[PDB]
DNA sequence: TTTTTT
């Protein structure tokens, strides 16, 4: 009963900030007019698109996986006007489960549904047109124009199709696990907000209110990836991207316009870590602290051979994480052992799609022989998966298979943090004792945030 | 019709040891007498003896030895070029051999005595001494001497020493060298040996680069010292006329060698060269090349000596250092030679009696005693101390204390018990060795040379006969009982001691001194008389009348362990500390610090509650520790000062492979190994044998964080004893060396 | 005119209601006035007390004046009988989300829905779980239910309504005290929490500590303020049994009364130097007066004529192999007289031991064998030279041409005097002065003095590694350095209490090298002190580091630029670790002085020509007629955080054995390690069949010996991973349940595996 | 290497 106390009394300053952030009237001229979105439809290519500022606010809620940010979202929903959304369908259902466990929450959908994402947008060329930012210092208008040119094949279609949605009744948009969304989406959401409040001439648009994006997510346990498929080489590539959280934390233009210093809440405590040591490991991992000999000796007690994890006879009921989809396709098989379209497209190509033909996760992680979790609205074993997909959902028992050379300490931290107890955790090698490419750039940014008087830390 | 002369025998050496024909269990031994008549003129003489197998096994203590073994050893020793250093195989064999030949010389021929008048006869038909008799006419010539210095660089290969030390670990390095010469006698043929014998008539000096080669520098001649004598003899063993060459020592009598850097290999090599040179020409018999010393045994020995069992027939006395009183120790060595017939300290405990006749004398002495002491002997267990003493954590004062000692009680008691078992001896004439011990005891107070003999003859005799310890400690137990009984009558109170030495207190008022002397003297008189009466009643009669020594009067006395006692007389500030180990040069400074701290801490008798005194005492003890460790820093580079004398019995640090390269320095190591713990590099502490490296030494900084810890350990033992003995107990004085003053060295 | 707010769910069933009357006083209502008014409103016998009734992000109308209507309203409000359509018309989720208890089901439903927003206050912004928690601590006496009906025996609304209406948490004192108790509890809680967060935010903002210290601090402080016991006692204090506010059983809370007594008591310890020294450093000094002071000086400091200008060098300078061989050759002339045989760390240890060895009288010192001169006087400096392309060339010198090395940065007395006349200042003057600024060949290009633990340290040499967000102006840096001088001198006068450090005349020396502002700060150890020990200078460095991030001037000046506030590195003081000397480069930046003149320096030219003297920047330099000398040889050992020590104390008090003690269970080096090797042999065959028959016949040999890390090399070792030279090792530490963490580790001398780095392969239980 | 939106 005392567990809730800190959250109960520390979410109130958060609540007493989002209110003024949402009740701040804009000047008449700064409000995006309807004619703006009319001209956007007329524009064919995202080059002559005029530099247009779309005002918005943010409030950042950050912390470990089991930090308790969900309590903050719970308190927000029952007190404030809000449209609760999620970056993934799983995260949206998780929030619904945790919001209907206290009071009534309307069906929580994804942010993609909220701004009108439909079927044909799923496979759309989302990275085509270029942009030489007339920047340094980067004006907010230039950043928004970059994020609209990035999503031209989505923004243009949404604008054309538009030219009752839940964005017409609130200006506080809570995006949970927003680190799973790329930076292109942030501007997009704001842009779309103004759309749906301009065609309908909402009372908020008459009151000159502006969107406030309460982004709740873990900045060092979540990443966003962009996939582009080259249509001649047939080489589908996936590069890393800047998530909304990293975009907001690490961009000097957004950190000033949104004033992240007075608009940042870090939830700091785990509530399932009964191991001083498991907790200390997670702390060294989510903050970028120097790796010492003692940490190496602690994680030494988890290392079990390569042929012990991969052998299906060992660790029954333990989810096994690999860092390659081919590796999972091998392990699952081992465990089991224990015309017009392609005419015209061939014409147009001047001359791997099995993954790009359905839900990628199970499509590239399947041997279809089964022995489970529903993937779409397409079943997954939940017995073996990739580290990258593991970010989404927590696991009970975990055995991690690490490929040497490809060792990224963020991947190690994500893999090791999916389980509550360090007792039920086995690993291939020691990520702390092997060569690992650590990227501690967002870590120092949180550290400087933990070192700012205007940032609210909730224990 | 036997010839008769007047001479004094200066030495007795062994020439030949042969097995005559039709003989199986008795061997004849020829003895060379270096006789000198009046005014020093010397004529060489010879005698023959006949030792039986039984006598050999008696003087050996075991039947393992046989006549064949002795004759084989003598035959091997006949030639020094082929094989010198013969005794090193079985030192006990040659020890017993000299013992029995001297005993048979005493028995058959008669009473012999070095440096003393003696009427000597001879039979021309055979040509040997026939009978020796003590004479009573003549101011015999003074035992002249000659100063000998000899140094040789015997190029012994270090690896052989390392291997031989590996076979037997705690082998004194002089034994390692000596075994190396024995296994390779050619090494004694090449050495830069230099010799300088100075006499009162003419000096003689020679220098060699290779020993066999002619000298590279001469002085005087061999003939100035020696008068080579060819004497014909007809022993009962040899029917044919046998000629013997001997090196009559004209001008001098015995040798005097400095024991500071004495090298037994050096004199062995020089005498081997002389043996080869003199007996090179044939047509004559060859003598025995035998020498004994502490360097001839694996574990070494306490007292330096160099026995001359054969060639050249001249005793050589090593007098170690003692430059201030060099004449005193030279006279002591001469007296020890003359009295015990030169067997001491080579023969051992057999000077008195055969090692195996003792089991009879001890039994024969357990019978003539009184009935009570008869059982008291039989119930003696090591360190019984059946007498009312003080608890070892205790202290006394201010009361009139006094220490007493019976000078030479174990030796005197051994002499009396030997006489009690004398009737039980097989031969009344075989009791002459029992006349040397009485001569030692009688002359012990008069001259200290008998002392050091008796402090080693007695403990070694007690090891020859284990049954004698239970007899001596039972007689001393009886003495302590009457000491305690008489003590009560004269206000004396037994509080501690170790038998012959005992300290106690007096129940007189602790302020009056005029009458203190009277009671302290009457207690001495009464205790001495009562102990003498008990000894007389026990039939044991002492040759020198018993005397008690007042070894000091003190007012405060504090004891912590069984041997640790500190006494202090406040009036004259005379103190005495015992039980503190003097295991080096730093332990003496520690003892001085302790004897000053205790003098200051028992000066705190100012009226105070006992609790206050404990703290103002512990503070001063900690301050004394501080002033000791501060002065330790100013001598951190004196490795010899931070040195510990390890015995060949105690666990020792392992010898570095470079200490086997000391050359003419490994020979000095006979008993003690002086080790200093230095700290090379870091963490590791390694031991350096200090006296096996040339000087000046170069070393890593001395690990004072090891020696000072042990010195401090014993200081805290003494300080915990005094703290828990004068004031209330419960305080173990510990000095935080590791924290307060560790930084100075580590 | 009594107004009722009623929640219903279908004849109408009313199950929660809030009755109120408009306050006729302007500001008359008090807490007890409100309590009396409410207790009058809710009739204890049952129902209300009025004659006419108007019954009506927000969480959620009929008149009643005729006798029949009011009678029906009382009947339906005190018992729960449904209101028929005529009376009005003429005028599991709930049991789930509003607690299982009757107290919750009545009182929390009344407050969170029909009472929170109307009455305003802080409770309007609190969630349902928070309000239920407040109700749980509203522990008024509980009388038994007359019908003994359980709260879970309710199926329809006719049961919940009957439970609530005939409850005794609904028509009297409890129904009147709950709204006031919500306000009281929140007020008491926020009073304590807000105070604790004021302290938290302030200390966080002004901490200026290393990144790792900060994490422990936030977590531990949050635990003290918010912890199971502290929060429990705080809520127990606010707990009220009497609803009446005058005699409420809630008193001040123990939380905010124990933290300000335990950790926040010492949150102001790291917050102020004077308290950081008192509670975090344990000084251990030993005074040595007389000839022993002179003795300790020469014995533990570089010889007098070793850091004094000489025309040419004299020493042993050579590469690793050439000095390894020369060290052995010197030992061949050193072994004959005592030095034991030593059959890049061994070379540095041996060179340091040779340099430390002192002169015994007029005899040439031990290092004279290597340096080859009789004028050599020990102790001596030992340097490390990095060459191109590589090669650590160690160089032990007895004298060197330091006049030549510092000649470039030596300013003539005339120049400094002329600048002093032009600029009579200390900040703008140092500005002008700074603006006016083969192993044998590499000696004068790169040197790194190597710490010798045998000798005594006389200068506080701190390596300031500053990280930068962007390029900085020099003036800001010089002002920050003045602030650093101030803070360091305060810390020095705190650490050495019997000294006299006037922080306007005591000379501190500064040297500066897109990445970092390389700084080196040299301070004379004030007389009569001398510091001994690597750990002692580690502690001095921690005190200085946590003292400079206390002066507001330094953090205000350089704070906007330093990404990580950690400035001082404390790992360059271990035995055998080198520090780059000033007036030297790196093989990219020649450390050159930056002059921060003392504010009241009485000799400026001396201060400038004091940076060129090597003694000012050497660890074990000769101290510049000593009566007394105080050796600070300990400032406390392992400096467990002044916080994590409390996190070490709280570690067990909340969570719950060393390696040696755990070994006692196994009756405990090579003996038991070979037994564990037997278990390893059985599993290595299955886990790694390619080298199954290799470690079956190997011998354990302890290579690394640590308190919690016993590493034993398996000397017979082909690498199990990346099968192709490799060394196998047996680790020993603490297991999951305080067991034995025995690990198989295959360090590999190949490029594929991290070269010479220790790796783990499997950890098995014992 | 690398998921996800209908
Ligand atoms: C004794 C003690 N106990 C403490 N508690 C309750 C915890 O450490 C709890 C906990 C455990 C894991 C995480 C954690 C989880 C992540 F996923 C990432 C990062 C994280 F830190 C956070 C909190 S804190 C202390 S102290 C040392 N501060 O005195
Ligand atoms: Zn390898």
């Amino acid at each position: 009963a005392f567990l809730n106390f800190t959250s109960m009394h520390g979410v109130q300053p958060i609540l007493k900030r989002i209110r003024e952030l949402s009740q701040q009237q804009l000047d008449g001229a700064q409000v995006p007019h309807l004619q703006w979105f009319r001209d956007v439809a007329a524009l064919e290519s995202p080059a002559g698109l005029p530099l247009r500022e779309f005002p918005f606010a943010v409030y950042l809620i950050t912390g470990n996986a089991g930090s308790g940010k969900s309590t903050c979202v719970q308190t927000i929903n029952e007190v404030l006007d809000c449209v609760v959304t999620g970056a993934t369908r799983i995260a949206a259902q998780n929030m619904y489960a945790k919001l209907s466990g206290a009071f009534l929450s309307r069906p929580i959908n994804t942010i993609f549904h909220e701004f009108g994402f439909r079927g044909n947008h799923v496979q759309a060329q989302l990275g085509q047109y270029p942009y030489t930012l007339t920047s340094n210092p980067a004006s907010l208008e230039d950043l928004q124009r970059r994020d609209l040119t990035y999503y031209w094949e989505v923004i243009l279609d949404l604008t054309k199709r538009a030219l009752l949605p839940a964005f017409t009744r609130s200006n506080v948009i809570v995006i949970d696990e927003a680190g799973l969304l790329g930076r292109h989406l942030l501007t997009a959401v704001v842009y779309c907000w103004w759309m749906i409040n301009a065609l309908y001439h909402t009372p908020q648009y008459a009151a000159r209110l502006r969107p406030v994006l309460v982004c709740v997510g873990s900045p060092t346990q979540t990443a966003s990836l962009e996939s582009t498929f080259e249509h001649q080489k047939l080489r589908c590539s996936v590069r890393q991207s800047e998530n909304v959280l990293t975009y907001l934390i690490c961009n000097r233009t957004l950190r000033e316009y949104a004033r992240l210093s007075y608009s940042w809440a870090i939830f700091i405590n785990n509530k399932r870590c009964v191991e001083h040591e498991f907790g200390n490991l997670m702390k060294v991992l989510e903050y970028g602290l120097p790796i010492t000999e003692e940490h190496m000796q602690f994680v030494d007690r988890f290392v079990v051979p390569e042929n012990y994890i991969t052998n299906p006879a060992n660790l029954p009921g333990w989810t096994r994480l690999f860092s390659s989809h081919k590796e999972v396709s091998a392990y699952m098989a081992k465990l089991h052992a224990y015309v017009k379209e392609f005419d015209e497209y061939r014409r147009l190509t001047h001359q791997a799609n099995a993954s790009r033909i359905t839900n990628y996760s199970q499509s590239q992680d399947q041997d279809v022989t089964y022995v489970i979790a529903v993937t779409a609205r397409g079943i997954s074993s939940k017995l073996a998966m990739t580290i990258t997909r593991s970010q989404g959902l927590s696991l009970d028992k975990v055995a991690i298979c690490f490929t040497p050379g490809n060792l990224r300490l963020n991947s190690a931290y994500v893999a090791m943090s999916r389980t509550t107890s360090s007792e039920f955790l086995r690993m291939n090698l020691n990520p702390l004792r092997e060569r690992h490419e650590r990227d501690d750039v967002i870590s120092e940014h949180i550290l400087s945030a933990l070192r700012d008087p205007n940032v609210v830390i909730v224990y | 019709d036997i010839v008769w002369v007047e001479e004094s025998v200066s030495a007795i050496t062994l020439y030949a040891v042969w097995l005559p024909p039709r003989a199986r269990e008795y061997f004849h031994a020829l003895v060379y007498f270096v006789c000198r008549n009046a005014a020093g003129e010397g004529r060489a003489r010879f005698a023959e003896v006949s030792v039986t197998a039984t006598e050999l096994r008696d003087f050996y203590g075991s039947a393992d030895v046989s006549v064949q073994a002795v004759v084989a050893a003598a035959r091997a020793a006949t030639t020094p070029a082929a094989s010198p250093l013969e005794p090193l195989e079985n030192p006990t064999l040659w020890r017993a051999l000299y013992a029995c030949v001297l005993a048979a010389l005493e028995r058959q021929t008669g009473p012999v005595a070095l440096f003393a008048p003696l009427r000597i006869g001879s039979d021309p038909r055979t040509g040997l001494v026939v009978k020796v008799e003590r004479a009573s006419w003549g101011p015999p010539a003074a035992p002249r001497a000659a100063l000998l210095v000899a140094e040789a660089n015997i190029d012994i290969d270090p690896m052989a020493l390392a291997a031989r030390v590996a076979e037997h670990p705690d082998a004194r390095l002089a034994w390692a060298r000596l075994a190396a010469i024995r296994d390779t006698p050619q090494c004694a043929s090449a050495a830069s040996l230099t010799v300088n014998i100075t006499t009162g008539t003419a000096l003689f000096a020679r220098e060699y680069q290779t020993l066999a080669f002619p000298p590279i520098k001469k002085e005087g001649a061999f003939g100035d010292l020696v008068e080579v004598c060819e004497v014909g003899l007809r022993p009962r063993g040899h029917p044919q006329r046998v000629t013997a060459r001997v090196l009559l020592p004209r001008d001098y009598d015995y040798f005097v060698s400095a024991g500071e850097k004495f090298s037994a290999p050096a004199l062995v090599a020089l005498f081997r060269q002389w043996h080869t040179t003199v007996h090179a020409a044939p047509g004559a018999l060859a003598p025995v090349f035998a020498f004994l010393g502490p360097e001839f045994e694996v574990r070494g020995g306490p007292v330096p000596y160099f026995a001359v069992l054969g060639f050249p027939g001249w005793p050589t006395f090593t007098v170690p250092a003692t430059a201030e009183s060099a004449r005193d120790l030279v006279r002591g060595a001469a007296a020890a030679y003359a009295a015990l017939l030169g067997a001491w300290p080579a023969v051992g405990a057999r000077v008195v009696l055969p090692p195996r006749a003792w089991p009879g004398v001890a039994s024969a002495a357990a019978g003539c005693l009184l009935p009570a002491v008869r059982e008291a002997v039989a119930r003696w267990h090591p360190a019984t101390k059946i007498i009312q003493l003080l608890d070892p954590p205790a202290a006394v004062g201010p009361v009139w204390t006094a220490r007493f000692c019976f000078p030479g009680l174990r030796a005197q008691l051994l002499a009396a018990l030997a006489d009690l078992g004398g009737s039980g001896l097989a031969d009344p004439h075989g009791r002459t060795g029992l006349a040397r011990l009485d001569a030692l005891v009688v002359a012990a107070p008069s001259e200290p040379w008998a002392g050091a003999v008796l402090e080693r003859l007695v403990p070694d005799t007690c090891n020859a006969c284990p049954a004698l310890r239970q007899l001596l400690g039972g007689v001393m137990a009886a003495v302590c009982l009457q000491i305690e009984e008489t003590a009560s009558s004269v206000k004396f109170a037994v509080c501690g001691g170790d038998g012959g030495a005992f300290w106690g207190v007096f129940n007189v008022d602790p302020q009056d001194a005029d009458a203190a002397s009277g009671v302290i003297e009457d207690a001495r008189r009464a205790i001495e008389t009562a102990v003498g009466a008990v000894l007389r009643a026990n039939a044991v009669r002492l040759r020198h009348p018993l005397c008690l020594a007042l070894e000091g009067v003190y007012t405060h006395a504090v004891a912590w362990s069984q041997a640790g006692v500190w006494f202090w007389n406040s009036r004259d500030n005379t103190d005495h500390l015992g039980g503190f180990p003097l295991r080096g040069p730093a332990y003496t400074t520690a003892a001085g610090v302790v004897r000053d701290t205790l003098r200051r801490v028992l000066g705190l008798t100012t009226a105070c509650v006992p609790e206050e005194d404990a703290l103002t005492a512990r503070g001063l003890m900690e301050d004394a520790c501080d002033r000791l460790i501060l002065d330790a820093f100013n001598k951190r580079l004196d490795a010899e000062y931070w040195s510990v004398r390890v015995s060949p019995f105690e666990a020792s640090d392992p010898l570095p492979p470079t200490a086997f390269r000391g050359g003419a320095l490994l020979d000095a190591e006979h008993y003690w190994r002086r080790v200093v713990r230095v700290c090379p590099g870091g963490g590791e502490s390694v031991g350096v044998p200090v006296d096996l490296y040339p000087r000046p030494l170069v070393l890593p900084p001395v690990d004072c964080a090891h020696h000072l810890r042990e010195i401090l350990r014993e200081i805290e033992l003494v300080f915990t004893g005094v703290l828990a003995g004068v004031w209330g107990e419960g305080g173990k004085f510990v000095y935080p060396f590791d924290d307060k003053m560790s930084f100075l060295f580590a | 005119p009594v107004e009722v707010t009623a929640l219903y769910a279908t004849p109408v069933y009313i199950f929660s209601y809030d009755a109120y009357t408009h306050d006729g006083r302007a500001d008359g209502p008090t807490e007890q006035d409100r309590f009396e008014e409410s207790r009058a409103l809710y009739q204890a016998s049952g129902g209300l007390n009025g004659d006419s009734f108007r019954v009506t992000r927000g969480r959620t109308v009929c008149r009643f004046e005729r006798a029949d209507d009011v009678a029906a309203l009382q009947d339906a409000l005190a018992h729960g009988t449904p209101l028929q359509p005529d009376h009005i018309a003429a005028t599991f989720w709930f049991l789930s989300k509003f607690g299982p208890d009757e107290k919750s089901l009545v009182l929390t439903t009344r407050y969170y829905l029909l009472q929170a927003q109307r009455l305003g206050g802080a409770g309007a912004t609190y969630d349902l779980q928070a309000i239920k928690d407040i109700c749980a601590t509203y522990a008024i006496p509980h009388a038994p239910r007359p019908d003994t009906v359980s709260a879970a025996s309710l199926t329809s609304f006719a049961a919940i309504t009957r439970f609530c209406c005939t409850s005794q948490y609904a028509r009297g004192a409890a129904a009147a005290g709950f709204p006031l108790y919500v306000e009281r509890r929140i007020a008491a809680d926020v009073r304590e929490t807000s105070a604790l967060e004021k302290f938290i935010t302030h200390d966080r903002s002004c901490l200026r500590v290393s990144d790792r210290e900060f994490i422990t601090y936030i977590y531990l402080a949050h635990f003290e303020c918010f912890s199971p016991p502290r929060l429990a006692t705080h809520l127990r204090a606010v707990t009220t049994h009497d609803p009446n506010p005058a005699a409420s059983t809630e008193q001040p809370s123990p939380l905010g009364r124990e933290a300000v007594e335990q950790f926040f008591c010492h949150v102001r310890a790291q917050l102020n130097i004077g308290e950081y020294v008192k509670h975090n450093v344990t000084p251990r000094e030993t005074v040595l007066d007389g000839d022993t002071a002179k003795a300790y000086l020469r014995a533990r400091t570089y010889a007098p004529g070793a850091l004094t200008p000489a025309p040419a060098y004299c020493g042993a300078v050579d590469s690793a192999t050439k000095m390894m061989g020369r060290l052995a050759d010197a030992e061949k002339l050193l072994v004959p007289r005592g030095w034991p045989a030593f059959a890049t760390c061994g070379i540095v240890k041996r060179l340091l031991r040779l340099a430390a060895t002192e002169q015994q009288g007029p005899t040439p010192p031990a290092i004279a064998a290597l340096i080859r001169n009789a004028a050599v006087q020990t102790p001596l400096p030992v340097y490390r030279i990095s060459m191109v392309p590589t090669g650590q060339a160690f160089a032990a010198l007895a004298w060197d041409d330091w006049a030549r090395i510092t000649r470039d940065a030596r300013l003539a007395e005339a120049v400094v005097s002329a600048e002093a006349a032009a600029h009579p200042d200390h900040g703008a003057l140092g500005r002008r002065l700074t603006d006016r600024i083969d192993a044998g060949g590499q000696m004068y290009v790169n040197r790194n003095e190597i710490f010798n633990g045998a000798l005594a340290i006389t200068n506080i040499i701190l390596d300031l590694d500053i990280a930068l967000k962007e390029p900085v102006p020099f003036r800001r840096l010089h002002e920050a350095l003045g602030h650093f001088r101030r803070g360091a001198l305060a810390a020095v006068q705190l650490l050495f209490p019997a000294a006299r450090v006037d922080p306007d005349a005591y000379p501190c020396y500064f040297f500066k090298s897109t990445d970092k502002i390389g700084l080196r700060v040299c301070m004379p150890v004030p007389a009569p002190y001398v510091v001994h020990g690597s750990l002692t200078m580690r502690g001095v460095a921690r005190v200085i580091q946590q003292a400079v991030l206390l002066d507001r001037d330094f953090v205000e000046a350089i704070g906007s630029y330093v990404k990580n506030f950690l400035l001082i590195d404390t790992g360059v003081y271990a035995h055998g670790h080198s520090l780059r000397l000033p007036y030297f480069a790196k093989i990219c930046g020649r450390l050159l002085p930056v002059f921060v003149i003392p504010p009241a320096c009485k000799d400026v030219p001396a201060f400038v020509a004091a940076h060129a003297d090597p003694r000012r920047f050497h660890f074990h330099a000769p101290p510049t007629s000593p009566r007394e000398i105080r050796v600070l040889h300990s400032l406390g050992g392992d400096y467990v955080s002044f916080f994590e020590r409390k996190a070490s104390r709280n570690a067990l008090e909340h969570f719950g054995e060393t390696l040696t003690e755990v070994l006692g269970r196994y009756n405990v080096v090579e003996g038991f390690a070979s037994e564990l090797l037997g278990r390893i042999v059985a599993c290595i065959e299955t886990h790694f069949p390619e080298h199954a028959g290799e470690y079956q016949a190997v011998s354990v040999r302890r290579a690394v010996s640590k308190d919690d890390w016993v590493l034993l090399q398996l000397v017979p070792l082909s690498c199990l991973r990346f099968k192709h030279t490799a060394r196998t090792f047996v680790a020993l530490s603490v297991g999951a349940n305080n067991r034995l963490c025995v690990s198989l580790c295959q360090q590999c001398f190949a490029a594929k595996c991290d070269s010479n780095r220790l790796h783990t392969l499997f950890t098995i239980d014992a």
